[PDB]
DNA sequence: GATTCGTATC
């Protein structure tokens, strides 16, 4: 197994980089029958699910982590048969709408609605925890339903909500929830972290500045922190140097070179390759979104533009990023925020 | 209950209930409740209506008990019923017990085999075409068997749209055809005059008094309308045909007190009269 | 037992709060019988819901309700097809006789009620379908729309539906009632809080039930048996604390393009809301004294622009350098 | 039991005597009426400005009994497609009359809703039978209607009611329920309604519950704002006083107060302050455009909802920032 | 409850002589009813300017006594399926007619931009199989709708936009026929609501006559009402912003207009509008985009309108 | 032309019995410019000569294609100096075509050809963010017709002589599509054996972001000091 | 509609 996943910490009493979150979790999980509707948000990578199964794992005890997957079949207006796979425990439900597009409505309205009518009684009556990771891919149909379902249906269902960057989130589901803030490590919290995981994982360290270095290079993810560890462990014959080289995503360094070139040669054939890379990445299945705000946060890291550049860079990534959101097709405004982008550097 | 009536010959409750089926399958039927019976009517786009009526000496028991109002209305879904009413018989006294208990109660029918005792509440739902009696342009009575077959033959050929021909002659050669329109053409389809199927012919000139002859009554009927009295006439003994001059057709269907059956027809309005000229020269020659 | 925003939901229509316009109209078609077709619309958290089901609580009591009620909401589909049978049967339907204990105890209306929760999710081909199944059945019937945004209502259906707006519930507003919920939980407060939770929760009572609650599982793990104070609440309703808002105000004040982005990192590192500090920011620079009326124009189109584009769902921390950078340039 | 029934449905005309506003449609659908010869009539308006109803009250005035049997009325509600109007429409209007004679009638109410489908199958019906069957098409939106379909209908324009169409239906309604009303009642009533009837029925009707005693008090304007919630003409004029001319703290400390004081929303004030400056004479122009621009912008922002307090003091700048051309 | 034909159909022209308008067109038609050699036709153009009456009075003096067996009209009201056009037409085509020795059965295909396209291929083949004996005429509003591959056997007829001339001449012969009364000035008014429309013509005169007799121009204006197209382009081409306010307001607001009802005439408007630059146009054009978007997602209130001709005169007042 | 002239050759006593024999030449080259039907052109041709006035030839409109629309809005209409009537009559002519996001794609991936990429960068930021505006219209006409105005706008403003353009081609957006869906099965089968092998649930999007290239990289070091899944999801990335 | 290459004709 991964490091990510072999040190996971399974307890609320495990968990060793937030302590004040953990004391609000705690506090939560004291009286477990009045339990609201939480919704976790946060940066990617700080933890937020951890804490969500800890949680589950203090009022419904061990065993909320033997997970069983089943896949369940839907049927849509047009009558095709879509595929939801449902990681389901014991005590408690895992389900990730955006696995369907904009037919997330109907899972939320069958697969919740059956769950949220049907009791738990066993003459005892308890309430079966949902969890929904990446609340912010739902399309604002799936919301709807889910504000009723929740509101009517709480004496019998708990939804517990994952997502970062939740203004996607309609004020309906926000208002119905209670909103927990999970901030990201800092360094030293990472470094203490993967120190703990070297330590127990017997890999040769040269000095402690390189898990500060890898803390540094993840911007405060632990599982990307996580993945980089194991990465260079398991290539350099797990003794780590300081000449060790800290190793980046593959898309990342494609869009640093995208951003050298934009910021070097500036012409129609130049945003024409620029434009075959960026439909490169999007074969990679990476979200347009994302893509975007790389590719401005590394033009903004380019030291030859003035402030009057960086500005504008800015500007008109906002712009660009709030029309991709109300788009269809993410290309076009790909290109458009490249095409002002080389049109403003010079 | 403000209306009770208890029967042991479901067998006239399913055919009665299937000679609403050549209507609309799913929509409303209205019954009509009163102290000489229950009477079930529907109509189709202010075009026809049907009027099936089950008397009371029909049903073994029959109660009424009621009085503020001479009768009771009740609308109800017609599948509901049909749906419900799929009991496959049994072989058990399979005895029908049919309810109402005045507005917002709902219309019972209680099946019972002498242990089960299946009880269906239908909900009742928010709730014309008469020809004038003393206006008959002609009147005829055919045996049921013979106009099963007219329109058996009538639908086999598809008859985008029929005719009905009427003229009774001196010597009393009563002639009554139904002349059709359809991927053939004109198709003339008579039925003889042989009181053992034509028992009785006359063709009036208004009033319905004035037996005339040597003039021809022509009805131009639109054949989906025309096919709603086929599964009527399926049971029907004698048929009777009565045209006023409104162009209302009126098919009196009686299955000897037995059931029965008022059907009332809206005649087209004949855009072109040439086709008129078409028919009575087809029936002359 | 239960989350305090359901434990505490109105039973009948004296326990909505605030809403006095709509409840007394209510109140007195309860002596009446001419209910029309009402239009239940207002912010998030108001009062709707709760006032649509103890008014139909009043009407019919609890076993007649279950034969006179039908409620359509998000959940269910509420398409086309839909709206033109399932809807126009119920309307269709002749009205249900009471029994002897509801004619006596409740009131018994002649009619029945469907009520569209969630209305502003409907099509418009529904509602034009809804149109005239409303107009022609209003003697057996009675429409309930209820919504946030009325303009996703149509407007025939504006128009036949009676329209009660339903305020936002501020301090002055819903102090009452949350003071009720404090002391029937047994809330120990600091003075200055339970005003503190209504101005956070900025037209919201069912987020003022939660902060509340979730102030009193704190105080009540801690053990200490110590009064919830201010900064607590702050603290657990997502506020940024003041310091950090001044020193975002004072990077912005030296306009160094990366200084600002460095904040910015480690600011969003920290996991705050784009919206609530794009909100703090709003009142510290439109109410302070120190800046001329030229900046304030700028500084609120800048912040209204930045909110807008932060209500699509777009990149917090995309939103946020830019607006900071564009303060910082004003 | 018309004691039952909301005052919309409770004072729906039912002769076309009744029908106030619309004097010329009226006059020439009795004209036509008189004369024997209808023609295809489009009825085109506003929501509740007297369609549905002029049309039902013309054609039971037509067939005063026969209605069932004379008149085939469908609206959205109904399901009309190519299907429907093949069969139904064609069979209904393909068969002789009933009783002595006369011309069947087809009502489409909100024919908009109808698929181009249904239009286009619609129209040679409407050719080909119109000797004894004639249509009325109705319809609040013109450019969901097939051209043919326009053009083969003759046109009637409902208006929005004036002034004494409404003060007459509501001297009528305040007659029949033993109401009373003050002329700055009247006044504010006339403006709320814009045009549309069943809004000063809806809103007569909240007033008369909100009324302790509704057989010896009077509604003034003070209960017409505090039942249908909308902010005085004072408080409108106060809070743009406010913003035209006071300083930036004191504009933004008006505009909450006078929102808190009764609960008022800020699309309402957009809305008063709109109709405000629309009789302000402006002299630079720009001042115009960019108010016009920056309030929708803040309009739209609102229907999609947010913050409220960042788009009240948006309005609040936008309103200063514009009024500097002014003086430029 | 009385009997009298509106006179739209009470005046529908029974000769090719009764039809005014495309001269050429009609004089072609009356020479094909002389000799008899029709070919496969389609006529197309605007609503209302005889293209029905014109297929059918060809029909009528081509077939004479033989027109009850030897045309069959089918129009969008009549079923037209594949199975409907095979069967049907092509019973119609193989039934054997003995006709006049330069004559043709006719196939009347009303409606035919409203046909499924694997019908039309049926008619291809049925065109295409029993030419010799009997001959298409297709009548629709624009040519596009119907197949290329039908298109190919067809002598295309186009139906102009009748002229003010045209009308007024047979809105004088329906008058002289009828005996009303009058004005020079109220049947140019009738002509100018037309809009080249000559059932409309016929339906705002009969309108007029019956509300108030006398046809003038305060009586025909109190009556029907200019067309809106010609109010939205003067409000779009309106100088400054006050007068575009004011038309927009005073007559499309208050004369109860829907609002998208006017965007969409605006948008209509804009695509045929000369004497305006292709930046500006198309600046206008995407701006009434917006404001449409706007009025589709429910805010379609005044104000949205103001701004829309606020943007519009800012583009096109270098504001 | 030379048929029509055979058939004219062929019909010469009728043609010159009406005198029309005189003008037959200019018909017959106004047929065959108008139209590339044989068919429809003689049928056109009979009409006329049958005909005894001034009736004008009408020929049946042929349709415009996926290329030809595309070339037409970059590099405009010869004989149709009007940008106005050309937009317009394509849309009226060809609105199944042009009502597409294919044909906004078409005109993305194509307006490079325009002198071989060889102009400035404001005009293809100007189109670009026209493209882009259009795209959040939801396929409003509106939507549509100003895309294209501007389009062809920005490319006349910068037309002149001495231009050497280049060969448009169809968009890309299927080969991504396709590569999107490689992507989703890897993706899928990787989350498979990431639970059975090993008890661990992880969202599609860490897949794409981190575990896509991170997780195949440790089981390739694994591979090498010895899972089923060893290369990389959605292969290799280049440039 | 543009480019390139190849024909065919005058
Ligand atoms: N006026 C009020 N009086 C008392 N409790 C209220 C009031 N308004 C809201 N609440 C509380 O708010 C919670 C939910 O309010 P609801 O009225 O059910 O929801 P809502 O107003 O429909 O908001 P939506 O559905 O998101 S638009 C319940 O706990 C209510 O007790
Ligand atoms: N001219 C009028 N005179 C009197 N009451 C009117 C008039 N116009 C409307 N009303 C009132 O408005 C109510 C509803 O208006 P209707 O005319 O039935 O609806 P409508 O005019 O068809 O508008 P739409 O298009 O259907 S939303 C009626 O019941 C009347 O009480
Ligand atoms: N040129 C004309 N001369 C005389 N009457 C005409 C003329 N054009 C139209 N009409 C009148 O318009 C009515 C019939 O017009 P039609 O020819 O059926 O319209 P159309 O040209 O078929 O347009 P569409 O596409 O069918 S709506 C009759 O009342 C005619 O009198
Ligand atoms: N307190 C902690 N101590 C050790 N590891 C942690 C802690 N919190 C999180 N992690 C590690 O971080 C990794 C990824 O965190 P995750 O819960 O996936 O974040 P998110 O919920 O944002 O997806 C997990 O594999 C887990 O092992
Ligand atoms: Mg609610
Ligand atoms: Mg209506
Ligand atoms: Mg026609």
């Amino acid at each position: 197994s991964l490091w990510v996943d072999k040190y996971r910490p399974k307890s609320l009493n495990a968990l060793s980089h937030n302590e004040e979150l953990t004391n609000f979790l705690k506090s939560l999980s004291d009286q477990p029958r009045d339990l609201p509707h939480l919704l976790l948000y946060g940066p990617n990578g700080t933890g937020k699910k951890t804490r969500c199964m800890a949680l589950l794992e203090s009022i419904f005890g061990p065993g909320v982590y033997r997970l069983k997957i089943d896949v369940r079949q839907f049927v849509t207006a047009s009558n095709r048969k879509l595929e939801l796979n449902v990681v389901s425990s014991p005590y408690h439900l895992e389900i990730t709408p955006s696995d369907m597009g904009n037919n997330d409505r109907i899972v939320i309205q069958e697969l919740l609605k059956e769950v949220a009518q049907m009791e738990q009684v066993d003459l005892a009556h308890r309430y079966k925890c949902v969890i929904i990771n990446e609340a912010n891919s739902l399309t604002k149909d799936a919301q709807a339903a889910l504000r009723r379902t929740m509101e009517k249906y709480s004496k019998n269902i708990r939804l517990i909500m994952v997502c970062d960057s939740m203004s996607p989130i309609i004020a309906p589901i926000k208002s119905r929830c209670l909103l927990i803030r999970c901030p990201a490590p800092s360094d030293s919290e990472i470094s203490t972290i993967l120190s703990d995981v070297v330590t127990n994982e017997r890999i040769q360290l040269e000095t402690k500045d390189i898990l500060k270095r890898i803390a540094q290079a993840s911007n405060g993810n632990l599982r990307v922190s996580l993945l980089m560890l194991e990465s260079m462990a398991l290539n350099n014959e797990l003794a780590l140097k300081s000449s060790s080289p800290i190793i980046k995503p593959d898309w990342i360094i494609v869009i640093h070179k995208l951003t050298r070139k934009i910021v070097k040669e500036r012409s129609v054939n130049s945003l024409i390759e620029c434009r075959a890379v960026l439909y490169d990445l999007l074969a990679h299945c990476i979200p347009a979104n994302i893509i975007l705000k790389e590719l401005t946060f590394s033009l903004l890291d380019v030291e030859t533009l003035n402030t009057t550049n960086k500005s504008s860079i800015i500007e008109y990534s906002s712009v660009f990023d709030e029309r991709l959101s109300l788009g269809n097709k993410a290309i076009f405004h790909l290109e458009g925020f490249i095409a002002k982008v080389m049109c403003c550097l010079d | 209950n403000k209306f009770s009536a208890s029967t042991v010959h479901l067998e006239h409750i399913t055919t009665a209930l299937s000679c609403l089926t050549p209507f609309g399958s799913k929509d409303d039927v209205l019954i009509f409740i009163d102290a000489d019976g229950l009477s079930f009517v529907r109509e189709n786009n202010h075009v026809i209506k049907i009027q099936l009526l089950l008397s009371r000496e029909l049903f073994m028991s029959y109660s009424y008990r009621n009085e503020t109002e001479d009768h009771m209305k009740l609308c109800v879904k017609i599948n509901h019923i049909l749906d419900s009413v799929s009991v496959m018989n049994r072989n058990d006294i399979v005895e029908c017990t049919l309810s109402y208990d005045g507005h917002g109660s709902p219309f019972v029918l209680i099946f019972e085999d002498s242990f089960i005792s299946e009880r269906v509440e239908y909900s009742t739902y928010l709730i014309g075409l008469e020809l004038d009696r003393e206006r008959i342009s002609f009147e005829a009575i055919i045996k049921g068997e013979a106009l099963h077959s007219a329109l058996k033959d009538l639908k086999e050929i598809g008859c985008k749209e029929c005719y009905v021909y009427a003229k009774t002659e001196a010597n009393d050669e009563n002639v009554f055809a139904l002349i059709s329109k359809s991927q053939l053409g004109f198709s003339k389809i008579k039925l003889p005059s042989n009181r053992s199927i034509l028992e009785k012919l006359q063709v009036f000139d208004g009033d319905s008094t004035t037996v005339i002859d040597g003039f021809a009554v022509i009805g131009f009927f639109d054949f989906t309308s025309f096919d709603k009295i086929r599964k009527s006439t399926k049971i029907a003994s004698k048929v009777l045909f009565r045209m006023d001059v409104h162009g209302v057709l009126s098919v009196n269907i009686l299955s000897q007190p037995g059931i029965v059956i008022e059907v009332c027809m809206l005649e087209k309005e004949s855009i072109d009269e040439a086709a008129q000229t078409e028919i009575e020269l087809l029936m002359e020659t | 037992q239960q989350p305090w925003v359901e434990k505490y939901r109105p039973k009948n229509l004296d326990e909505v709060t605030a809403q006095d316009h709509a409840v007394t109209v209510l109140k007195k078609t309860l002596k009446s019988a001419n209910l029309p077709h009402m239009l239940f619309y207002g912010p998030p958290g108001t009062g709707k819901t709760s006032t649509i089901l103890a008014l139909t609580k009043e009407l019919y009591g609890p076993d007649l309700m279950k034969s006179r009620i039908l409620e359509l909401n998000a959940s269910d589909e509420r398409g086309i097809s839909i709206v033109r049978e399932k809807v126009k049967n119920f309307a269709r339907l002749t009205v249900s006789k009471p029994s002897k204990h509801d004619l006596e105890n409740y009131p018994c209306p002649p009619y029945k009620i469907i009520i569209l929760d969630e209305a502003d999710s409907m099509t418009a081909d529904a509602q034009s379908a809804l149109r005239r199944t409303m107009e022609t059945y209003s003697g057996v019937t009675r429409f309930c729309l209820i919504c946030n945004y009325v303009t996703r209502i149509i407007d025939p259906l504006a128009s036949r539906c009676s329209k009660f707006r339903f305020k936002a519930l501020d301090a002055s507003n819903a102090i009452d009632r949350l003071r009720f919920i404090s002391e029937q939980e047994n809330v120990k407060c600091d003075d200055g809080v339970l005003e503190r939770i209504l101005d956070i929760s900025a037209g919201d009572l069912r987020r003022g039930i939660t902060l509340l609650q979730s102030a009193s599982k704190g105080a009540q793990y801690l053990g200490d048996g110590k009064n919830i104070t201010s900064t607590q609440v702050e603290e657990l309703a997502g506020v940024v604390p003041h310091d950090i808002l001044i020193e975002i105000v004072e990077k912005v004040k030296s306009g160094d393009f990366d200084e600002i982005k460095k904040y910015v990192n480690t600011f969003m590192k920290s996991g705050w809301s784009a919206a609530s500090v794009v909100n703090q920011l709003h009142e510290y620079y439109i109410t302070n004294d120190n800046f001329d009326t030229n900046f304030k124009n700028q500084i609120s189109w800048l912040l209204f622009t930045t909110d807008s584009r932060l209500n699509n769902g777009t990149n917090e921390h995309i939103q946020l350098l830019n607006l900071l950078v564009k303060i910082s340039q004003l | 039991s018309k004691e039952n029934l909301p005052w919309v449905e409770k004072y729906r005309p039912e002769t076309l005597d009744e029908v106030y506003g619309q004097n010329e449609v009226i006059t020439t659908v009795r004209k036509f009426v008189d004369e024997g010869k209808l023609p295809h009539l489009l009825f085109y308006g506003p929501p509740g400005t007297g369609k549905t109803s002029t049309i039902v009250a013309l054609a039971r005035e037509i067939y005063g009994k026969n209605y069932s049997n004379m008149v085939l009325e469908l609206n959205a509600s109904d399901d009309r497609g190519i299907d429907v109007v093949r069969n139904q429409i064609k069979d209904f209007a393909s068969t002789r009359q009933i009783f002595s004679k006369g011309f069947k009638l087809i009502i489409l109410d909100e024919a908009d809703a109808m698929t181009n489908a249904a239009q286009n199958a619609l129209r040679r019906v409407i050719e080909r039978y119109t000797k004894n069957t004639r249509f009325c098409v109705l319809a609040n939106y013109a450019h969901k209607l097939t051209p043919a379909l326009l053009s083969r209908c003759t046109r009637f324009r409902f208006q929005p009611l004036p002034q004494e169409a409404i003060e007459r239906r509501i001297a009528n309604v305040l007659v029949h329920e033993k109401l009373k009303l003050s002329p700055n009642a009247e006044k504010a009533l006339i403006e709320l309604s814009n045009g549309d009837m069943r809004r000063v029925l809806n809103v007569l009707q909240s007033c008369k519950a909100t009324l302790d005693n509704p057989d010896e008090d009077e509604i003034s304007d003070d209960v017409i704002y505090e039942c249908c919630g909308a902010p005085r003409p004072s408080d409108l004029k106060a809070v743009l006083k406010s913003i035209l001319e006071d300083d930036w703290g004191t504009a933004h400390y008006t505009l909450n107060k006078v929102r808190s004081a009764k609960g008022l929303a800020l699309i309402d004030l957009i809305e008063g302050i709109v109709k405000i400056l629309e009789d302000y004479e402006l002299q630079n122009e720009e001042t115009r455009v960019h108010l016009l621009t920056k309030l929708a912008d803040i309009e739209y922002s609102i229907s999609k909802g947010g913050n409220d307090q960042i788009q009240g003091s948006a309005v609040i700048g936008a309103i200063k920032a514009s009024f500097e051309n002014e003086t430029v | 409850l009385s009997l009298q034909l509106p006179w739209v159909e009470k005046y529908r022209p029974q000769v090719l002589s009764d039809i005014v308008g495309n001269k050429e067109t009609i004089d072609r038609l009356q020479q094909i009813a002389k000799d008899g050699n029709m070919p496969h036709m389609i006529i197309s153009g605007m609503p209302g300017i005889g293209k029905t009456t014109s297929v059918h009075c060809l029909a009528h003096e081509l077939l004479g006594r033989s027109y009850a067996d030897g045309v069959l009209e089918l129009n969008a009201s009549d079923d037209r399926g594949i199975d409907v056009v095979r069967n049907q037409i092509k019973h119609f085509a193989q039934k054997k007619l003995h006709l006049p020795p330069g004559k043709h059965k006719i196939v009347i295909l009303d409606e035919a931009d409203s046909m499924t396209a694997g019908a039309q291929q049926a008619l291809r083949r049925t065109m295409e199989l029993y030419s010799n004996s009997t001959r298409f005429a297709f009548a629709c509003n624009q040519s596009n709708k119907i197949i290329e591959p039908l298109q190919s056997r067809c002598a295309i007829l186009r139906y102009s936009k009748l002229s003010d001339e045209d009308v007024l001449k047979r809105l004088l012969q329906i008058i002289k026929l009828e005996d009303v009364k009058y004005t020079n000035d109220g049947l140019e008014a009738i002509i100018f609501t037309a809009e080249g429309d000559m059932r409309q013509a016929i339906n705002n005169l009969q309108s007029t006559v019956a509300g108030h007799g006398l046809v003038n121009a305060d009586n025909v204006f109190k009556i029907v009402d200019s067309p809106h197209p010609l109010i939205v382009k003067k409000m779009l081409l309106a100088s400054n912003l006050e007068d575009s306010i004011q038309i927009l307001r005073t007559d499309l607001w208050k004369k109860g207009y829907s609002s998208i009802d006017i965007v969409t005439t605006s948008f209509r408007v804009t695509k045929n509008l000369a004497q305006v630059k292709e930046s500006v146009r198309l600046e206008m054009i995407k701006e009434i985009g917006l404001t449409h978007m706007r009025i589709l997602e429910g805010v379609g209130t005044y104000l949205q309108l103001a701004s829309m001709l606020a943007k519009i005169h800012k583009l096109n007042n270098k504001a | 032309k030379k048929h029509l002239k055979f058939i004219c050759v062929q019909n010469m006593k009728m043609l010159k019995e009406k005198n029309k024999w005189n003008k037959r030449q200019e018909v017959i080259d106004y047929i065959a410019q108008e139209t590339g039907d044989i068919r429809s052109a003689i049928t056109t041709l009979q009409f006329w000569a049958t005909s005894s006035g001034s009736l004008p030839i009408s020929t049946r409109e042929s349709t415009i294609s996926y290329f030809h629309a595309i070339g037409k809005v970059i590099h405009g209409s010869h004989s149709t100096n009007n940008d106005n009537e050309m937009i317009n009559n394509l849309f009226e002519n060809s609105n199944n075509l042009l009502s597409k996001e294919d044909f906004k794609l078409g005109i993305l991936e194509n307006y490079n050809t325009f002198n071989k990429g060889e102009f400035s960068i404001s005009d293809a930021s100007s189109i670009v963010d026209c493209l882009s505006e259009c795209d959040n219209m939801n396929g409003l006409p509106e939507s549509n017709e100003y895309g294209l105005r501007e389009v062809r706008k920005t490319f006349r403003n910068i037309s002149k002589q001495g231009h050497n353009h280049g060969t448009v081609y169809f968009p890309r957006e299927w080969k991504v599509r396709k590569l999107q869906n490689s992507f989703k099965v890897q993706a899928e089968d990787w989350l498979n054996v990431s639970l059975y092998k090993y008890n661990a649930v992880h969202s599609f999007r860490n897949i794409t972001l981190e575990f896509g290239y991170y997780a195949p990289l440790i089981r390739k070091c694994q591979s090498y000091k010895k899972i089923d899944v060893v290369d990389r999801i959605g292969g290799p990335i280049e440039a």
